């Protein structure tokens, strides 16, 4: 099936963006 | 300068090693503290 | 006729009877472990932990041998801890309502009225342990007892019993009584009243009730009342999705930490199982942005409730947060990992939890041990090689006197929950129908709030779901049929590859795909095979 | 009986008063009494404290002196403050937190007057820029321990978050008295008021300094920059002629230009940039 | 960064332990025994750690 590949790609993109965001926040707080 | 610092941390990799002081020394320290307190 | 269909479907007595029969017939547990561990008890914490483990180990088996024979050890408890003992009586006698009242008057000396009245008040709460959802007029009977308002302990016990027994009744009288009790301004009974108000209004989403509760909690002199009301105001608006958002923005701005924690609980409960990006992003940003500490634990722990539909997603994010600087984040991550994938013994969470088992902080070790126990409820040694290691680790840490208290409290709770229900029950993170189970979610939330009051631990029993296969040919008489497995006996070993199983024989969730239908037998299943639950087998 | 979840709430003014009073009399043990209320039997609030006259030539003062205490109590009421005393406090300079032998007898009087008092101990010289050392204690009786029972029945796990120090264990502590948790109540008004410290007027941010000392400072800095520049290559050349295991120890007695030049660069850039920008906007703010 | 911060806190914690003397060894013995002499006291016969 090909639909699952599509949905998995969107899920991975969004989830990686969220991870990147809170890692940036972590790096900001650590020096403080 | 900014470019240089942008090419800084590429070569480091696989540095998961994180040990602070020891593994079983905490038990020895606690035992010594308890022995000192008892005396 | 229609009367029998109503009795079977609406009353639900037949389902409870079948579950009780499955639990009683297939009750397999080792009683020597409790006897061995009792000899190491030398503190009130150890006594309470042992009572909790004994109650959790024989849930629904109606076997009170340990409590009856060890009355000398049970007499050591006193004051509010004694009330907890009453809750134990509610664990063994789950169901079997026809004798519940006769059991209560058998054990609770209400007419005697001893010097310690607590042992009576908790008895009311014990009623909630029996009547899970089919309260009926008996629940109304509690409304009589709650009318006494003799003292704070009695009122608290009555409120807890009424809230537990009549969950979701949405009765107006219960809401009025809860509002009056909250307005009574009592420092010891107010928490139970708030819990009852939160429980008895589940799914109502009444704007007036929520506004009144928020106004009452905005101005109160007792911290206990605020902490009790935080979970009630969170639970009153369960799983309504964006409808809850109007409240959330209000609770994420209050300077009071308890209100922020309540907001985190509301976010977690209103987005159960839905992979929202915004909800996860905000719930995880709060866990690093705010300056307080308890709200960090709440925010980190609340992620577990919203990833249980995709169990293989938690280790992707909390792995980096597990080694944070402060122990609160570590405890939250460990407990979230334990609570998310509790349905099955995942082989990825164990490697993450292993380093936390010997962390310098004691309470993070206790949380990690509880998470490890809950993540691995119904596994075998062949499926996962961590059974023997973790069992012997629990045994070794529970028998060493040099460890501090609550370091082994998690261990004894782990030993009690490992053999829960005689291995005839399991965690209920996801139901067989693909929908979230309200009693399991409520029990999980109550267990997550165990840091504020120990006597609230027993509510975890609301998340236990039996794991057995029952086939019938007649609604009143059970048939004599056989079922055959297809795998080796080692994989399906209980606590040749064609083993025969009877009509009420239990089968593990991981070994339910190798069951063979008895084609040779005359009886045949109307519903499809290879699925759990009670099914009617047509006779041919 | 009593539980381990008992809480005490200390305001900001009380903390600062007691800290200043304790720091003033560093070589001896000063003492005073608190005041507040018991809203319930889980939390005790203290709202104000006051010092008391002491008898010199010693390090301990008996708390029995009714005239001063009575006068202060009946005089504070005339301007609000209807509260009552809840306990006493004294300071241990550089020792720690515990109750000496005489302290049990001293707190026995307050226990007799009211069975639910508390003793607060503050360390004035072991605290710096945070982590003020303050502890709170209550006494126990040995007859109840003879009965094979222990006080402070435990109902939750929020009472064992801090492990006691070894010096507290060395003295009496758990075999003579029990410590209780502590908390500080904060509100928005006083916190917003308190952050005005070290704030400067609008005049200090528009002065552009003298144009004569600035060039002297730049000239001074440039010469040491030159000398460190000359000394850099000598250390650069021999960076690998010696085994790196002793490389770190080689820099234990003499300075290194690499670390010792960056600070020069930073201060110089900051001063020049800010001095330029100030004049830049000032040329047009005024006429 | 997180490793640095945690190491700093633990380094603060572990500075309240006793020091260790320095001494001169004269000669060893059998079954892990040595004889040493530290100047502000006499001669001590002691054992050796496992490493």
């Amino acid at each position: 099936d090909l639909y699952s590949r599509y949905k998995k790609l969107q899920q991975e993109l969004e989830f990686l963006e969220v991870q990147e965001e809170y890692i940036k926040d972590e790096q900001k707080n650590l020096k403080k | 300068h900014n470019m240089s610092v942008k090419a800084m941390r590429f070569p480091p990799k696989s540095y998961n090693k994180d040990l602070e002081s020891a593994e079983e020394r905490r038990e020895r320290e606690q035992q010594d503290l308890e022995f000192a307190k008892e005396m | 006729d229609q009367t029998l269909k109503m009795i079977k479907i609406l009353s639900g007595e037949m389902a409870i009877e079948l579950h009780l029969q499955f639990l009683i017939r297939n009750n397999n547990t080792d009683l020597m472990i409790l006897k061995n561990t009792k000899d190491a008890v030398r503190n009130s914490v150890c006594h309470t932990a042992t009572v909790i483990a004994n109650s959790f180990m024989h849930c629904g088996t109606t076997s009170d041998q340990f409590l009856r024979d060890n009355l000398e050890w049970l007499a050591r408890a006193t004051n509010w801890a004694k009330f907890t003992a009453t809750a134990s009586l509610g664990v063994i006698h789950k169901g079997h309502e026809k004798e519940a009242l006769q059991l209560m008057a058998t054990y609770l000396p209400k007419d005697t009225s001893p010097g310690s009245a607590y042992q009576e008040g908790g008895g009311l709460y014990a009623l909630g342990l029996i009547h899970a959802n089919h309260g009926g007029d008996i629940i109304d009977y509690l409304l009589n007892q709650l009318k006494n308002a003799s003292n704070d302990i009695v009122r608290h016990g009555g409120s807890l019993g009424l809230g537990l027994a009549a969950m979701g009744t949405a009765r107006q009288d219960v809401y009025d009584l809860l509002k009056t009790n909250l307005y009574q301004d009592d420092a010891v009974t107010g928490e139970a009243a708030g819990l009852a108000l939160g429980l008895v209004m589940l799914g109502s989403k009444n704007a007036q009730a929520i506004e009144d509760m928020v106004g009452y909690a905005q101005e109160t002199q007792h911290e206990k009342i605020l902490r009790g009301l935080a979970v009630g105001i969170a639970l009153v608006m369960y799983g309504r999705m964006e409808e809850a958002d109007a409240l959330i923005e209000s609770l994420c701005r209050d300077k009071d930490p308890i209100l922020r924690r309540s907001g985190m609980y509301t976010v977690a409960m209103a987005y159960c199982g839905s992979g929202n990006n915004k909800a996860i992003r905000r719930l995880l940003h709060v866990a690093v942005s705010d300056v307080n500490d308890d709200v960090r634990r709440a925010a980190v722990e609340s992620l577990g409730f919203i990833l249980f539909r995709t169990p293989e997603q938690c280790p992707s994010v909390v792995s980096l947060l597990s080694e944070s600087y402060n122990p609160h984040v570590r405890y939250g991550a460990a407990m979230a990992l334990g609570i998310c994938c509790a349905g099955t013994g995942n082989k990825e969470a164990i490697n993450l939890l292993e380093p936390m088992t010997n962390d310098p902080v004691n309470y993070v070790r206790q949380g990690a041990l509880i998470a490890s126990a809950l993540i691995m409820i119904q596994q075998t040694e062949i499926t996962c090689p961590k059974v023997n290691q973790f069992r012997q680790l629990y045994s070794k840490v529970i028998n060493d006197k040099h460890d501090d208290v609550m370091a082994k409290f998690g261990a004894i709770l782990a030993q009690g929950i490992l053999d829960a229900g005689g291995h005839n029950v399991t965690i209920s993170l996801q139901s067989r129908t693909g929908h979230t189970h309200m009693p399991s979610v409520v029990g999980v939330l109550v267990f997550t709030q165990f840091w504020f009051w120990f006597p609230l631990s027993h509510f975890l029993s609301l998340a236990y779901t039996p794991t057995c296969v029952i086939g019938l040919n007649k609604d009143l008489k059970m048939p004599k049929v056989q079922y055959k497995s297809n795998c080796k006996p080692s994989t399906f070993a209980y606590p040749p590859n064609f083993q025969l199983l009877d009509n009420p024989a239990r089968v593990m969730p991981a070994q339910l795909k190798v069951l063979t239908m008895p084609e040779t037998c005359r009886y045949q299943p109307f519903k499809p095979l290879s699925i759990g639950g009670i099914i009617i087998l047509k006779d041919t | 009986a009593v539980d381990t979840a008992e809480q005490v709430y200390i305001s900001s003014l009380a903390l600062l008063k007691m800290l200043k009073h304790g720091r003033a009399g560093v070589p001896m043990e000063v003492m005073g009494l608190m005041l507040g209320e018991f809203v319930d039997d889980y939390t005790v609030r203290v709202i104000d404290v006051f010092a008391m006259p002491q008898s010199g030539t010693g390090v301990s003062v008996e708390a029995v002196d009714p005239v001063f205490q009575a006068k202060m109590l009946d005089m504070l009421k005339q301007t609000g403050r209807p509260e009552m005393v809840v306990g006493w406090y004294h300071s241990h300079p550089g020792f720690g937190c515990w109750l000496s032998g005489v302290d049990i007898n001293t707190q026995q009087s307050f226990e007799a007057l009211s069975e639910r008092a508390v003793a607060v101990v503050v360390d004035p010289i072991q605290s710096v820029k945070g982590k003020v050392v303050i502890d709170a204690f209550r006494l126990i009786n040995a007859n109840m321990m003879v009965l094979g029972h222990e006080p402070r029945q435990t109902t939750s796990n929020l009472g064992h978050l801090n492990k006691p120090s070894i010096q507290a264990l060395i003295h009496g502590l758990n075999r003579h008295y029990y410590s209780i948790t502590i908390n500080y109540r904060k509100n928005e008004l006083e916190q917003k008021m308190l952050l005005n410290l070290h704030k400067k007027s609008w005049m200090e941010g528009l002065t552009l300094q003298d144009y004569s000392e600035h060039c002297k400072h730049n000239e001074s800095v440039v010469k040491e920059m030159l000398e460190l520049a000359k000394n850099y290559n000598k250390a650069v050349e021999e960076e690998d002629k010696m085994t790196p295991e002793q490389l770190a120890i080689k820099n234990v007695g003499k300075q290194d230009p690499k670390r010792h030049l960056e600070e020069h660069v930073d201060v110089l850039m900051t001063s020049n940039i800010v001095q330029c920008l100030a004049a830049m906007l000032d040329t047009v703010v005024f006429k | 960064l997180n490793a640095k911060v945690r190491l700093l806190r633990e380094e603060l914690q572990l500075l309240q332990e006793q020091g260790s003397y320095v001494g001169e060894v004269v000669r060893a013995m059998d079954k892990k025994k040595v004889l040493v002499k530290v100047h502000p006291e006499g001669k001590f016969v002691v054992d050796v750690d496992k490493n």
